[PDB]
């Protein structure tokens, strides 16, 4: 026969089911688990988040009606170049290239644009980029596995992973996040294990690519209130992850973009004191994210029934041992629902 | 009855026989100890004794040589006379040579008690018969004792011993009859649940294929027989390659069936579809569906098949045949396009009403065009089939008549209610127990110890507190409270069952020792009386049947032989052997008796509750194969079939919708294992219009089939009575309520979809139309007329999210009060122009 230990080896596996707005990082966490628990195009890729990069950036000079101007104008010839290759799909990429946005990286405009680049779309990994490609004119060392998680790829279509840990079976969809693939989310709805959710922090001031008119953030909470109240997701508990927390940091420290300017809910708010900090902790970055853990929490208060939970960790893409402790805790939680009937 | 409970004992025959052969053992156990008590003890003087209990010896073993005789049948019961009356006239003749000084009340009335009950229990003789031959026998043999202090004593044991032996005579034939009941409705039920069993297994295998009915067969999964009475429905979809498809439909059906009186259209058509069934049958075919004119196979989806598209060409072929030889046997002008493709298909069953195992893909869509794409005689066949199609054949061109396609052309009586009346009976006769232990003084007025009173009250206040308490308990009062039965009862288990069992049977002995402590031989009448009276009273203890054999047999040889023994010890010369070898045939016989009326309670209670399993188990299957013929065909057809074999049904005004899932097509993308997660969404939405449909006054809606996406109902045929209160057109309006329902239940749908709409239209018409059946042991109910073509055309062309209306349905919904709009007048075939009309405004 052999339909019972196939059936019983089908209900004892690990489904992961990770939905999440466009862009957010879903697979660099798919990245993370192949490097923990587990050849050439990633040249061309990273290179090409350089190429869209740079001419995203130099032909969207002119299009900030604030007048961003070159304060090194000299490079009029490289403007040209990136204006030039502006729209081609090849490139060969010569040592000159690297001249042309090594000296447009000289240039001022360029950074403090990279300090105002969220006024547009634009990448949001490009201070890695700029220093690397000024290393690697040549790549005869091979580059490393930050150099792996940082590379940008469009995400769409069932991408799928069947990895172990620890007598633990791993089966898990990566599944895109743009408009338009929405259709396709309904297809791993069937009865999956557990459901994790992840929002980019720095959102709040920056749009989605379909409209450019309405912010990030609040397109998540509508995501998370049209997944909330669904009538095939209620015995599903959700572990929500809050991605992307040092680039919120620097806006802090920062300190030029506001929530509260924005959405007054955080004008008048004050912070939680069932917290528990972090060392060298700056209180403003403590009523920031309790603000948002708050702000979805707040939207999981709302229903449930006792049928299906919510679960607020917490996680940035860079560390290793973070996805270590809270997927570990994850790993506990999951063996609870998975053996919640 | 009378027949029938005659056959039961002409069945219950061989047991009587068997408990009647072990009682002539007990006879010559009789013989016996007459024997051995006139063998060694006394009476060296006359042996007068032997001789008839020898001849009776003869009698035991003789007739249990005339035991297996066949001269016996209307003889066994007058064997049984026979040999009671042997009984009578040996005690009877043995009794009188007294009154000469010595035997005392002990001895003769012990032989009247072994006597009696021994005819009582196994003689099996009638109610009148045993009646008044042991009244007879009780009276005449106390007159042989005499030959209005006593002896009205003897007669209060002989009345009292008689009701408790008639008690015992109607509790066991009443176990006769319930006990042969049960077991005859037990042989009824179960093979009519094999028969109706094998009705329900014919229409499982006249809806489907033989793989998923015998994944049906076994309960291999709890999910379907959970499936037969919230995240995901569960249906059987598989998704398989290399399979072959052929279609095949009539050219120019439009006028050709015009003049059909609705039988003979079922006559020539259901004709060729019976010559389809047999080229099928012996093709090795699957076919699926008719769908109006166009009728269709596939290649071998449950078995893949080596040389399959070779039996699917040359099948058609077989078609090619069916219309050659039954056009010119009818000598018609009629032809058939086929079109057949080789490709992978996902298949399965959708939907929980009215469902049907379709198949599904755009290889299948391909085999649609290619009958588009058709021309007549000889068979469509694309690039895919003959890439490795064997060559050995005709192939041509299919070209273009404006996609790499070729031709080929050829070569009563309840538990405690029983317990009512032996407690009952039992304080009756412990009544005239006691009451007979005292008024025996009639040369006295009262006991001399106050105990015996105690004895009376505390013995008196418990049988009438468990009378009070039972018959409270059972005739059902309920006027001031139960709970305190629910919380008495609620200790009473099987176990107090046996203790308070043994509570009143343990009692009157005691009330028999109101008269045990002092003095009873000044005059010897009194202890040679209270021993016939002890002896005479322990034989109650059997009246409670429903306790266990060495439980009751051996407490009831405690009580009973106790006092007895002991009380002979302490000191009237001579009597020991005799007396107690009669309480030890008293004790033996007790011990088997009960034993044996025991088990056959417990008997009566087996065949009870194995019937009982059996007749749920038939209503299990009478629930669910009625709900598969609630399911396939409607309700008043299977009125007209289901004790027939033809149906053919004109209708000449009724109402037909259809409704178009627009952007399927663009939502079905496959990059997944099948994609047929789309397919649980499609499937979650069909199902939910079947759920619409089981309102109770839209029960008056009758769905047709599923047609891919095209969903399919009519009305105007559940109105089977010309009833004074139905409007003649209120099916139609009500329907039409029905669409902007469902139009709403599709908005719905779309809210718990996300960033997401399906598009829909629907499409009306009333008029005539025909209701007719198909198959043959597979089979579809099924409709035709040209007004189905007009919705059909109608909805086919009909623009997203609207309601299409016709002008006639124009000229009749505006007076039911409905608002409308011109839109028109869109060419119709059949119809040239027609001019149309639209709901939303
Ligand atoms: C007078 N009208 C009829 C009386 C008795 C039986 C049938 C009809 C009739 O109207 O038949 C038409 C459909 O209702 C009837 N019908 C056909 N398919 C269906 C179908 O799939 N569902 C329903 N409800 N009715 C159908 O077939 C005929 C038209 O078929 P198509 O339009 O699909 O093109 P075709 O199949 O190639 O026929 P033709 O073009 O050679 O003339
Ligand atoms: N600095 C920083 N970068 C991050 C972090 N998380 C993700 N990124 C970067 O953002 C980019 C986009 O992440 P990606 O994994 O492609 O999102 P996705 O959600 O899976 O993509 P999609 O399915 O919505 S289209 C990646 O190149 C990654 O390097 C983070 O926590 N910190
Ligand atoms: C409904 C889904 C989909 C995509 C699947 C499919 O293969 C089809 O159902 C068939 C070929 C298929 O179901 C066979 C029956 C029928 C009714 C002839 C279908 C129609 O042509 C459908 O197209 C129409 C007109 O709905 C079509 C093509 O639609
Ligand atoms: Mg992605
Ligand atoms: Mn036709
Ligand atoms: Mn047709």
């Amino acid at each position: 026969k052999q339909l019972q230990k196939d059936k019983q080896v089908y209900r004892a596996t690990h489904r992961l089911l990770l939905l999440g707005a466009g862009e957010s990082g879903k697979s660099t966490i798919v990245k993370q688990m192949r490097i923990l628990h587990v050849k050439a195009t990633k040249v061309q890729d990273i290179k090409n988040n350089l190429k869209e990069a740079i001419e995203t950036i130099v032909a969207a000079m002119s299009n900030l009606v604030p007048p961003v101007e070159l304060a090194n104008p000299e490079n009029q010839f490289r403007v040209d170049y990136i204006l030039s290759v502006m729209n081609v799909p090849d490139f060969d990429f010569p040592p000159e290239f690297y001249e042309h946005a090594k000296a447009l990286w000289e240039d001022e405009g360029v950074r403090a644009c990279y300090e105002r680049s969220n006024e547009y779309q634009l990448i949001d990994c490009a201070q890695y980029f700029l220093d690397k490609i000024d290393v690697i004119k040549q790549d005869d060392y091979v580059p490393s596995d930050q150099d792996l998680l940082r590379c940008r790829v469009l995400t769409s279509g069932i991408f799928e992973t069947k990895f172990q840990v620890d007598k633990v079976n791993f089966h898990m969809f990566d599944v895109g996040g743009q408009r338009d693939e929405r259709r396709k989310w309904i297809q791993c709805f069937n009865d999956v294990t557990a459901i994790i959710f992840v929002v980019a922090s720095s959102s709040y001031n920056m749009v989605i690519r379909e409209d450019n008119q309405t912010n990030r953030l609040q397109e998540a909470l509508n995501l998370f209130k049209s997944i909330w109240n669904n009538r095939w997701l209620r015995t599903i508990s959700v572990i929500l992850f809050l991605n992307k927390q040092d680039l919120l940091a620097e806006k802090v420290l920062a300190g030029k973009s506001k929530i509260e300017d924005y959405f007054p809910e955080f004008a008048r708010y004050t912070t939680p004191e069932d917290a528990t900090p972090e060392p060298g902790e700056d209180p403003r970055v403590t009523r920031a994210k309790y603000f948002i853990r708050d702000e979805f929490l707040r939207i999981s208060t709302a229903s449930g029934d006792g049928r299906h939970y919510c679960y607020p960790h917490f996680t940035c893409a860079v560390d290793t041992e973070n996805i270590r402790r809270v997927f570990n805790d994850c790993r506990d939680i999951i063996q609870r629902m998975h053996l919640r009937q | 009855s009378v027949n029938l409970e005659e056959a039961c004992m002409e069945r219950c025959f061989p047991q009587t026989q068997r408990r009647f052969r072990y009682a002539l053992f007990y006879i010559g156990f009789a013989c016996l100890l007459w024997s051995i008590y006139f063998g060694v003890h006394m009476k060296s003087k006359l042996i007068v004794m032997v001789a008839p209990a020898l001849c009776f010896l003869v009698v035991c073993v003789g007739f249990f040589l005339f035991t297996f005789t066949k001269l016996y049948a209307r003889h066994y019961v007058w064997t049984s006379l026979v040999l009671t009356l042997l009984v009578f006239a040996l005690t009877l003749a043995a009794q009188f040579q007294v009154l000469t000084p010595c035997l005392s009340q002990v001895g003769s009335f012990s032989m009247c008690i072994e006597v009696l009950f021994l005819l009582y229990t196994v003689m099996h003789l009638p109610l009148y018969l045993s009646l008044i031959l042991g009244v007879a026998y009780s009276v005449l043999f106390e007159t042989f004792g005499y030959h209005h202090w006593e002896l009205l004593s003897r007669a209060l044991l002989h009345l009292c011993i008689h009701a408790i032996g008639i008690h015992l005579f109607i509790m066991s034939q009443v176990r006769s009859r319930s006990t042969f009941l049960k077991v005859g409705q037990s042989i009824m039920h179960g093979k009519d649940l094999e028969v109706e069993k094998a009705l329900k297994e014919r229409m499982i295998h006249s809806v489907m294929p033989r793989i998923i009915a015998d994944d049906l067969m076994k309960q291999g999964d709890e999910e379907s027989e959970n499936s037969v009475k919230i995240a995901f429905r569960p249906f059987k979809m598989q998704q398989i390659e290399e399979v072959s498809i052929l279609f095949a439909d009539i050219v120019g059906f439009t006028k050709m069936s015009a003049n059909k009186s609705a039988h003979a259209l079922v006559g020539l058509l259901n004709d060729l579809f019976g010559r389809f069934d047999r080229l099928c049958e012996e093709t090795k075919c699957e076919k699926i569906s008719t769908l109006g004119d166009c009728y269709y196979c596939v290649a071998g989806c449950p078995e893949p098949r080596a040389d399959h598209a070779y039996c699917c060409i040359e099948m058609g072929l077989g078609m090619i045949r069916a219309i050659e030889q039954f056009c010119q046997e009818k000598k018609e002008m009629v032809n058939m396009r086929v079109g057949v493709h080789t490709g992978t298909v996902l298949c399965g069953i959708l939907g929980m009403r009215r469902f049907k195992f379709d198949v599904w893909s755009n290889d299948v869509n391909l085999a649609n065009l290619m009958e588009q794409l058709g021309v007549a005689g000889k068979v469509h066949i694309s690039e895919a089939t003959a890439k490795y199609l064997d060559d050995r054949y005709e192939m041509e061109d299919g070209k273009v008549t404006e996609l790499k396609t070729y031709l080929i052309a050829g070569q009563f009586a309840s538990a405690t209610f029983s317990s009512l009346l032996d407690v009952l009976l039992s304080t009756t006769v412990f009544l005239i127990l006691s009451i007979t232990c005292f008024l025996r003084y009639g040369a006295a007025s009262t006991p001399p110890p106050p105990a015996a009173l105690a004895v009376f009250g505390a013995a008196l206040l418990l049988e009438i507190l468990s009378l009070v308490v039972s018959v409270r308990m059972v005739f059902f009062l309920e006027d001031v409270m139960t709970c305190t039965k629910r919380l008495l009862e609620w200790i009473a288990g099987w176990l107090p069952r046996h203790f308070i069992g043994a509570i009143l049977v343990s009692l009157p002995a005691l009330a028999v020792y109101s008269h045990v402590t002092s003095e009873f031989e000044t005059n010897i009448h009194s202890t040679m009386f209270t021993g016939s009276a002890v002896l005479t009273a322990v034989v109650q203890y059997c009246n409670f049947c429903q306790l266990s054999s060495w439980m009751r047999s051996s407490l009831a040889t405690v009580v009973g032989a106790g006092p007895l023994l002991l009380l002979l010890y302490v000191s009237a010369s001579l009597i020991g052997q005799e007396v107690i070898l009669v309480f030890f045939l008293l004790l033996l016989l007790v011990w088997f008796l009960n034993r044996e009326f025991e088990v056959s309670y417990r008997l009566h209670y087996h065949g009870d509750v194995e019937a009982d399993l059996h007749r749920t188990k038939i209503q299990s299957m009478r629930d669910q194969a009625d709900w598969l013929l609630r399911n396939i065909i409607p309700y008043h057809v299977a009125e007209q079939l289901k004790v027939s074999q033809t149906y053919s049904k004109n209708h000449d005004s009724g109402g037909v919708i259809f409704a178009s899932i627009v952007n399927f097509s663009e939502f079905y993308e496959e990059n997944y294992e099948g994609g047929k997660e789309c397919y649980r969404v499609l499937n979650e939405l069909i199902g939910d219009f079947d759920e619409l449909l089981s309102k109770p006054d839209y029960s008056s809606i009758e769905k047709i089939k599923t047609i891919g996406a095209t969903y399919m109902a009519a009305s105007g045929l559940n109105a089977t009575q010309c009833r004074d209160g139905s409007h003649p057109q209120e099916h139609l309006q009500i329907l039409f309520e029905f669409a902007k329902e469902m139009m709403r239940v599709v908005d719905d749908f779309n809210n718990n979809m996300l960033w997401f709409n399906f598009k829909l239209r629907v499409g009306f018409n009333h008029g005539p139309l025909t209701a007719g059946v198909i198959g043959t042991t597979k089979l579809l109910y099924d409709i035709w007329g040209d007004t189905v073509n007009i919705a059909s055309r109608m909805d086919t062309t009909g623009v997203e999210c609207r309601i299409q209306v016709s002008e006639e349905s124009y000229r009749v919904l505006s007076k039911m009060g409905y608002e409308f709009d011109y839109r028109g007048t869109v060419n119709v075939k059949g119809k040239g122009q027609m001019k149309t009309y639209l709901y939303p405004k």
